DNA sequence: CCCTGTCTGGCGTCCTCTCACCTATGATCATGACG
DNA sequence: CGTCATGATCATATTATTACGCCAGACAGGG
């Protein structure tokens, strides 16, 4: 009916009683003789109704007017057989029994209800142990377990009032007599005063546990069945094989294993059971039941036949082949059919063709309802009999149906939203379904047996919603970006790039003409060629007035083919659209400027018109393929012999002792690198350039009209590479190790491969097709974790009203600009406005949506930074507003209020999951002011500036204003520049040396030894072969605990034997050392800045995305600093080296074990600040959400999964991976519960206790407050208020039993669980509908 | 029928755009109501989004319309009473 | 299978990604013409009345 | 549990002579109990069990309405309980 | 007889096909000029020639 | 080789005739590339595979359609498809598509008599196969209900 | 009690199409033939 | 007429391991 919630909770043994109407009590299913059941087995009768409907077993009622007595013979009541679908059975197991799921489900909810292990509960639960109930006033504790010896000592000794039991009614016991008032206040006690973090841990989960269980009404002995459901025998059911026999279902034989075992123990315990005997049975059963609820979760499985483990009861629910993702989140649907696609081009793109016979098919009780309301049949029957013959009027009434009525088609991988799409039929005589050619660039759909599934919309809203929402012509922008869908692919390109272009000298050369008009009747007559370069005369339209379209018109020097093409061109685009070649990249920019100009309808007329006339020259042209297209090149013979003359040379050098085996092979790849691409450029002009053709004076040259050049450069199939393979050598393959061999494949398609070459081709290409396949099986589950973490989050408000936004930077790695401004503050509402360096001149106001011409006034100016409003930052409780989304991508305006952007996110992420992959100094190049980040520099002696710091960060800021390179600056580099100053291109401005740390000084003064005593701090190593010795520093392993408390110093001094201190500080300067020094100078030398003290010695693919949106922990972990301040060292080894920081303003007593293993960078005169490192290596992102904040890691993210997306070469615009990282760090933990009901290490989720603070701290109290963390979004996806979203995900087992001893209940929040219960999803006008049904409660 | 862009010029949404026209279609099919643009025999959705393109029906002139033909028939019953 | 006469060159869009075009010549020498042949049972089972 | 129970000297003997009661055993064919049809014409309901043959029928417990006619079966035609 | 679609050479690298088109059509030469020496009632000893 | 055959019946050494067009009658430009190619007809026909379902019979656990085309069945609505409706705002065709042309039975039955009447309306109701679900977690010692 | 190793639980693409396979062995009872 | 042998029909659960891999979180080993 109507609900609101579904609430999940344990079974008193009384509620099922009172679901139960009769008793199964024994183990036989059908007759064999009829197939009437057997009173009262597990299929029965009298307890659960009757096979056929008003047809009473005995049979004495079937009448209309004598129905609700029940029958007095079998006592069935006369009814329906629905209500064997619904009718539940009850078992009384004659001997209580344990409930796997709470005992194995690890956590063990008996485990940490009882404070007693695994172990002890399943020794004792299996009837090999004793457990200990009532101990009275003896030796013996509660809890504690015993054994046989033990217990024969207890019994004689303590015969008497001491007891103890063991099975599964000791723990009955065991849980019936535990009092929660007194556990609850003692763990609060102990927390109080024991304050041991393991014990604080432990407890702090149990009494999470016990609070659950105490807030809720259940009861700790309701884990324990007595009373065991059986399900209704309509779903579990007996299946003939048409054989005489019944090949049982799994559920059966478990229910009659079950009441076999149990009534040979209620035979046992009647008859009295031999003293210590009355056990082996109990245990028999309870293995029973665990086989019955878990099969395979206890130790060894059973099975019927033979090697295969049959179904349990959470067999069904889990996992593939269950009810949550076979048969309620994807269904079987009537009206529907499938065949193969085909392609049809006489299409407009809002239709397809569809059989004759599939129409007839799918659309019967339309053509019903139309016979009947013609009148050309009495009846349902006759019209049936009629549409079955097929006559001659049901096709009139057929296209009198299909006339305005859409139909769903869809491929079958469904990746991203545009594989469902809707057309309006036309009926065709055949088999197939005709599809327009230009919308299968959105199927990813060849026609090589291709096929795809059509669906019919029976109601009216689905026939709007599929005219409005999801109609061919709407969709022709994608959700990732902004690009058209609608690009014109392979033949339709090759018919624009024949159509216009020009050769030197054709037919109809240089007259001129009145128009594009003459132009086709000049090329259809054969009096001029297409390609010949004419004056015409054009009258084109710009739009220059207010909306009002401007003639002029002008006499262009173009092509014939270009006038051919401009008839078809609408009128607002300007002339120099069509005055070029026309490949694939300038055509889809010709259909993005038509739909930014003139709108919509003439880009889908526009569309349509470019997809014919391509055709059509495509046709007329004739672009074949011949062997003759391929020009060998003549120099590719000399260019292999010369590098073979090379390889002769590096081998009679080889073996005469010069050259290394490594040194040879890097030579040798070098030399065969250089052949392949002197082969490749030498085709490549030979190809472009070959051409020559008299201009009708002496001689010119073109570019080519070559056939495999134009399929190679108009960009319909191929690229230089593969052209490259076909002409020119193929290079050098890989071996299956990854290494790559030195001898190359010297031959090309064209020619001959001998069968070595050609046997290392199919290595290579044999890795390809494995990589393609597990690839698939990587990203389908990508994409389903990503949709599942997501879920849920509709645009639900239109301002959330906050200012904090995301700081948009263009991206620099230190190259060139990779991804500019425009291409990310593309359509996202301003966070703070935007001042121009005329500054208190306003720009932009703070909440402007920055479209094209915004971002076009943005680029003039050189704006710095525009900071934007993003998705993670928001406000809005339980969703996202509408202003911090930004631009609806596939369309123009703001969002709508209410399209689910969870779900086109995560489609966007995951769908360009196939395409993945799968397994010295500063050099300059603009010229601009030099800017310098986080430095601590000085001069040394040369006059130069040299740095002391790792954390420095060179730029080089531009003429006006931005940045266009960025480059890391190592530690102790030395700059030959410095900050403002002004340098050239190609200068490099700094040098370090990467395998020396240099511990260069700030003073000048001598250097002395302190705390350096020579024998335990420092070693006696002489350089033999060189000379200049030093006192080598050593670690703190080598030498022992004499010298091991004593860290050798270097102090930097004066003559005077005192300190020159810091300028500004009254400090001293003293360095000191850790391990593996070589100090080179020693004492009574002068020193300056820089100089060297010492020396020291020193996947981006789809598992990176995964590994970051798992967000994994990496194996080396960059670590920070926790607190600003100074820093020294602590307790020597103990495994690890520790590390205590000392701020000025907070406390010294933090340490943290730094393994010795990794290089560190900070020394102990040194000061850190939090969010700063202290070692290198990957950056782990929990640290990087505790330490610097949520907007740093949210950049993070994206910038290292936009690294791996634009190195594939995918345009994915930043709004999704926003809103990915935004549902994943939902939960938060508490730090002082305050005046709420909150705990002092609970886990709640963000918004809910934001709402709670934000309803205490408005009025006169105080609230509570919280920290972030942050969860990997399977584990984020697990941890939702609603156990059904986590249930239809991953494990559902561990998420079903902690719902059902929290009582937890859900109230169908979202998508997925009403996708579930069927009923409107809360999104698009679902979404209007909750509004109205939450605005009336 | 190819576009529907006008029709979410006039209703900005693109989802009232759906609850209008299918409230519309639900009046013209099965209620019996005549079509205020004249059709070309098309079905009654095509001519729900007709009649949106035009302007003459939105959500407001929908409620406009229910209230004054449900005061009609009250009125009529309560003049036939009294 | 059978040789036939090929041509490679793009025929007005009827051959677009990976499509065929084949002459009513074809199927009038009845030379793609594959023969099936479907196996259809039935027994007499022996069942109750 | 790897060994058998621990059987100490106690239970052996106390099962040196037991079996004390009578036939008990399951409620199966005795003086006045239920037992289902299974074969016949006269099959889909239930009966009762008195007086049986021995090494050839038994004793089926016939009756629609408010009369009955006993059926000699062997168990092996009926459906033991 | 059969119109393919040249496109799919230069990408999918199949370059076999078109050695096997022209040795096809060098085959069908040969066979038609058989057929043409054959027609006309040639003896045997221009056929044994060709 | 090639060329030396192909120069040894009259036809040209490139391989390529000049070919007239049937529909204009007209030559295409940069003659073309015919021969003979072996091609084989592969046994995935069309009539085969080709498939359509208004109502037909329906499961039995679970009161859904039957799989597979000799039990005459229809297409699965997968959960990627399932997806690509909520990324729309398409809500009422996936209700329909979910409960009424699926698994309701009186749904399906009052929607075929709408059908047939002309009134297109669904009642909606509730998946039997969610009782379902409900009966299987129930038949453990989980006491799922449905409140209010 | 504070690590650090082991252990055992989770998970590993979609849609469709085809085909086979879904006991046999042993014991008891009854009937027929031979002595 | 009785006994023995052969054939037909009906009746229940080892019969007497090895070639995935990762992650993760709890349970416990060592110190
Ligand atoms: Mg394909
Ligand atoms: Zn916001």
């Amino acid at each position: 009916e109507e609900f609101d919630a579904i609430k999940i909770a344990l079974a008193s043994p009384d509620m099922i009683r009172s679901w139960s109407f009769g008793e199964v009590k024994k183990p036989e299913t059908i007759n064999y003789r009829t197939f009437k059941p057997e009173r009262d087995g597990l299929f029965c009768a009298r307890i659960f109704g009757p096979v056929k409907d008003y047809e009473c077993l005995c049979g004495k009622y079937k009448r209309l007017k004598h129905r609700g007595v029940i029958c007095e013979k079998c006592g069935v009541e006369v009814t329906q057989t629905k209500v064997r679908r619904e009718r539940m059975g009850h078992i009384e197991l004659a001997s209580p029994t344990a409930h796997i799921w709470f005992l194995k489900s690890l956590p063990s909810r008996i485990g940490l209800l009882l404070d007693m292990p695994l172990r002890d509960i399943e020794r004792v639960l299996y009837f090999e142990s004793y457990v200990v109930i009532e101990g009275g006033m003896t030796n013996l504790e509660r809890q504690q377990i015993l054994t046989e010896e033990q217990y024969l000592d207890a019994l004689e000794e303590f015969g008497d009032e001491f007891d103890a039991k063991m099975g599964a009614e000791a723990i009955q016991a065991l849980l019936k007599s535990m009092d929660l008032e007194q556990e609850c206040e003692q763990l609060r006690e102990e927390l109080n005063e024991t304050n041991s973090e393991t014990k604080r841990k432990k407890l702090t989960k149990r009494i999470k546990l016990l609070e659950a269980f105490v807030q809720s009404g259940n009861k700790p002995e309701w884990m324990i069945l007595t009373v065991l459901p059986v399900l209704p025998p309509d779903l579990r059911p007996l299946v003939p094989l048409d054989g005489g026999r019944f090949a049982t279902s799994d559920l059966n034989d478990l229910y009659r294993r079950v009441i076999n075992r149990n009534n040979r123990l209620k035979r046992l315990l009647d008859l009295a059971a031999p003293d210590i005997i009355v056990r082996n049975e109990k245990r028999m059963l309870q293995e029973a039941v665990d086989a019955l609820l878990d099969n395979g979760r206890r130790g060894r499985a059973i099975t019927g036949s033979n090697k295969r483990p049959l179904k349990s009861l959470a067999d069904m629910i889990k996992g593939k082949q269950g009810r949550f993702r076979q048969n309620l989140l994807g269904k079987r649907v009537d009206y529907s059919g499938r065949s193969v696609i085909t392609v049809g081009p006489y299409l407009r793109l809002h239709q397809c063709g569809l059989p004759k016979k599939m129409a007839l098919e799918l659309f019967k009780p339309f053509i019903y309802g139309k016979l009947e309301l013609r009148g050309l049949a009495t009846t349902i029957k006759a019209a049936k009999k009629m549409v079955e013959r097929e006559e001659a009027v049901v096709w009139d009434i057929l296209d009198e149906v299909i006339r305005e009525h859409p139909v769903l088609l869809n491929r079958a991988p469904t990746l991203h939203r545009l594989g469902i799409q809707a057309f309006e039929p036309v009926l065709i005589e055949g088999k197939a379904i005709q599809l327009h050619p230009l919308v299968c660039a959105a199927y990813n759909a060849d026609f090589d047996g291709d096929q795809m599934a059509v669906h019919v919309p029976l109601t009216l809203e689905a026939q709007l919603e599929a005219r409005a929402l999801m109609m061919s012509t709407n969709n022709i922008l994608s959700p990732a970006n902004g690009e058209p869908i609608i690009v014109p692919s392979q033949d339709v390109v090759l018919g624009l790039y024949y159509m216009t272009r020009d050769c030197v000298n054709a037919k109809g050369e240089g007259m001129v003409l009145t128009g594009p008009k003459e132009a086709e009747r000049l090329y259809r007559s054969g009096l001029a060629s297409l390609h010949a370069r004419v004056k015409v005369r054009i009258t084109e339209y710009e739009k220059d007035a207010n909306g009002e379209l401007v003639a002029k018109t002008s006499l262009k020097d173009t092509t014939v083919g270009r006038a051919i093409l401009w008839m078809i061109v609408p009128k607002g685009l300007p002339y120099s659209i069509v005055n070029q070649a026309l490949g694939k990249k300038a055509i889809s920019k010709m259909l993005n400027t038509c739909y930014r100009i003139l709108g919509l309808k003439p880009t889908v007329i526009f569309a349509d018109q470019i997809m014919y006339t391509g055709f059509a020259y495509a046709a007329r042209s004739g672009a074949s393929v011949g062997i003759d297209d391929m020009v060998i090149p003549e120099k590719k013979h000399e260019i292999i012999s010369e590098a073979e003359a090379e390889v002769a040379e590096i081998q009679e050098q080889f073996q005469s002792g010069l050259v290394t085996a490594g040194e040879r092979y890097n030579k040798v790849i070098d030399i065969w690198a250089a052949a392949n691409d002197r082969v490749s450029k030498a085709m490549m002009d030979n190809l472009q350039t070959e051409t020559v053709i008299n201009r009708d004076g002496q001689e010119e040259k073109q570019v080519s009209f070559n056939s495999i050049y134009m399929m190679a450069d108009s960009g319909a199939r191929g690229s230089a590479a593969q052209i490259r393979q076909l002409a020119g050598m193929r290079g050098l393959m890989a071996k299956p190790d990854g290494s790559i061999i030195e001898t190359p494949i010297t031959a090309n398609f064209r020619e001959g491969l001998n069968v070595l070459q050609y046997f290392i081709s199919t290595h290579g290409a044999r890795k390809g097709l494995a990589d393609t396949a597990l690839k698939t099986a990587n990203s389908g589950y990508l994409t389903r974790r990503l949709v599942d973490v997501a879920q849920d989050l509709v645009v639900t408000e239109d301002d959330c009203g906050t200012h904090e936004g995301i700081m948009m930077t263009p991206v620099i790695e230190g190259g060139d600009v990779k991804e500019p401004l425009r291409d990310r503050v593309l359509g996202r509402v301003t966070a703070e406005d935007v001042l121009k360096p005329g500054t208190a001149d306003i720009l932009v106001p703070r909440n402007t949506l920055l479209h094209e011409q915004w971002c076009d006034l943005l680029e003039e100016n050189s704006v710095d930074a525009v900071k934007v409003r993003s998705v993670v930052s928001c406000d809005t409780d339980f969703g996202v507003c509408a202003h911090c989304y930004g631009r609806d991508l596939a369309r123009g305006h703001i969002i709508n209020k209410g399209e689910a952007i969870g779900v086109i996110a995560a489609q966007s992420i995951g769908e360009p999951g196939t395409q993945l992959t799968m397994r010295s100094s500063i050099q300059v190049k603009n010229k601009g002011s030099i800017k310098l980040s986080n430095v601590k520099s000085v001069v040394n002696s040369s006059g130069k500036l040299v740095i002391t710091s790792r954390n420095t960060e060179l730029k080089l800021i531009d003429e006006f204003g931005r940045t266009k390179e960025s480059y890391k600056v190592p530690y102790g580099a030395v700059l030959a520049k410095g900050d403002g100053e002004q340098v050239a291109g190609g200068e490099t401005v700094a040098n370090w040396d990467p395998h020396t740390m240099p511990v260069i000084t700030e003073v000048s003064g001598f250097v002395r030894f302190t705390d350096m005593i020579d024998g335990q701090t420092i070693t006696r190593q002489t350089d033999e072969l060189t000379g200049l010795s030093s006192l080598v520093v050593l670690d703190s392993a080598e030498r022992t605990a004499g010298g091991k408390d004593l860290r050798p110093a270097l102090k930097i001094v004066d003559a005077q034997g005192n300190d020159v201190l810091i300028p500004g500080t009254d400090m001293p300067a003293q360095y000191f050392l850790p391990g593996k020094a070589i100090v080179q100078l020693e004492d009574g030398v002068q020193i300056s800045s820089g100089d060297t003290l010492a020396r020291i010695p020193q996947t981006g693919g789809l598992p990176r995305v995964a590994d970051l949106f798992e967000a994994r922990r990496p194996k080396e972990p960059a670590i920070l600093a926790e607190i600003s301040g100074i820093v020294s060292f602590g307790k020597e080894t103990k495994g690890k080296r520790r590390l205590v920081i000392t701020p000025v303003d907070g406390s010294d007593p933090y340490e943290e074990m730094i393994p010795k293993w990794r290089q560190l960078n900070v020394f102990e005169g040194e000061r850190v600040e939090r969010g700063d490192v202290i070692s290198d290596g990957p950056e782990a992102p929990h640290d990087i959400l505790r330490l610097r904040g949520v907007h740093a890691v949210t950049r993070y993210i994206v910038n290292e999964v936009q690294d791996v997306y634009r190195l594939q070469g995918v345009k994915i615009n930043d709004k999704h991976i926003e809103v990915i990282v935004r549902q994943m760090l939902r939960k938060a933990t508490i730090v002082n519960a305050g005046s709420s009901d909150f705990l002092e290490g609970e886990q709640v989720e963000y918004s809910r206790v934001k709402i709670a603070n934000r309803e205490l701290e408005a009025n006169g109290k105080v609230g509570a407050t919280y920290s972030r963390d942050l969860l990997g979004i399977t584990k984020a996806s697990l941890a939702t208020e609603s156990f059904i979203s986590a249930a239809s995900f991953q494990e559902t087992t561990r998420v079903l039993t902690e719902a059902a001893v929290a009582g937890k209940r859900d109230e169908l929040r979202g998508l997925k669980e009403n996708v579930i219960v069927g009923r409107l999803i809360p999104a698009g006008t679902g979404y209007a509908y909750h509004q109205d049904r939450m605005r009336r409660r | 029928r190819v576009t529907v862009q006008d029709a979410v010029e006039k209703i900005g949404n693109r989802f009232d755009l759906v609850l209008v026209a299918a409230r519309r279609a639900r009046q013209m099919q099965v209620g019996g109501k005549d079509p205020l643009v004249p059709e070309e025999n098309d079905k009654t959705t095509v001519i729900a989004l007709r009649e949106i393109e035009e302007g003459l029906i939105n959500n407001q002139i929908l409620d406009v319309r229910e209230r004054q033909e449900q005061q009609e028939q009250e009125a009529a019953e309560l003049q036939a009473v009294t | 299978g059978q040789n036939m006469r090929v041509a490679f060159m793009p025929w007005n869009g009827y051959n677009f990604e990976d499509s065929i075009l084949v002459s009513e010549r074809v199927v009038q020498e009845d030379r793609f013409t594959t023969i099936h042949i479907q196996e259809l049972a039935c027994v007499s089972r022996d069942t109750k009345l | 549990g790897a060994s058998p129970a621990i059987v100490p000297s106690a239970v052996i003997h106390q099962l040196s002579v037991y079996k004390p009661k009578d036939i008990v055993d399951p409620a199966t064919p005795y003086p006045g109990d239920k037992v289902i049809i299974t074969e016949g014409a006269f099959e889909g309901f239930q009966a009762i069990f008195t007086e049986p043959d021995g090494e050839a029928r038994s004793m089926l417990l016939l009756n629609l309405i408010n009369k009955e006619i006993k059926h000699s079966v062997k168990n092996t035609e009926f459906r033991k309980l | 007889d059969i119109v393919l679609n040249p496109l799919g050479v230069p990408s999918r690298m199949n370059i076999g096909q078109i050695l096997e088109t022209h040795l096809g059509m060098a085959a069908k030469g040969i066979g038609d000029k058989i057929n043409a020496m054959l027609k006309q009632q040639q003896e045997v000893a221009k056929l044994r020639e060709f | 080789e090639i060329k030396e055959l192909l120069k040894l019946g009259d036809l040209p050494t490139s391989g390529q005739i000049r070919l007239y067009d049937g529909r204009t009658g007209e030559q295409f430009e940069r003659p073309v590339t015919v021969g003979y190619m072996y091609m084989l007809k592969l046994n995935h026909l069309v009539d085969d595979k080709m498939h359509a379902r208004s109502t037909g019979s329906y499961s039995l656990v679970t009161q859904q359609p039957l799989g597979g085309k000799a039990q005459f069945g229809g297409q699965r609505f997968g959960e990627m498809e399932v997806w690509a409706l909520e990324a729309y705002g398409a809500a009422y065709t996936l209700q329909e598509m979910l409960t009424v042309k699926s698994d309701d039975v009186n749904g399906r039955t009052k929607m075929y008599k709408n059908i047939v009447d002309g009134n297109h309306q669904m009642e909606p109701g509730m998946p039997e196969s969610f009782n379902v679900l409900l009966k299987e977690i129930r038949s453990l010692g989980i006491n799922i209900e449905l409140e209010d």
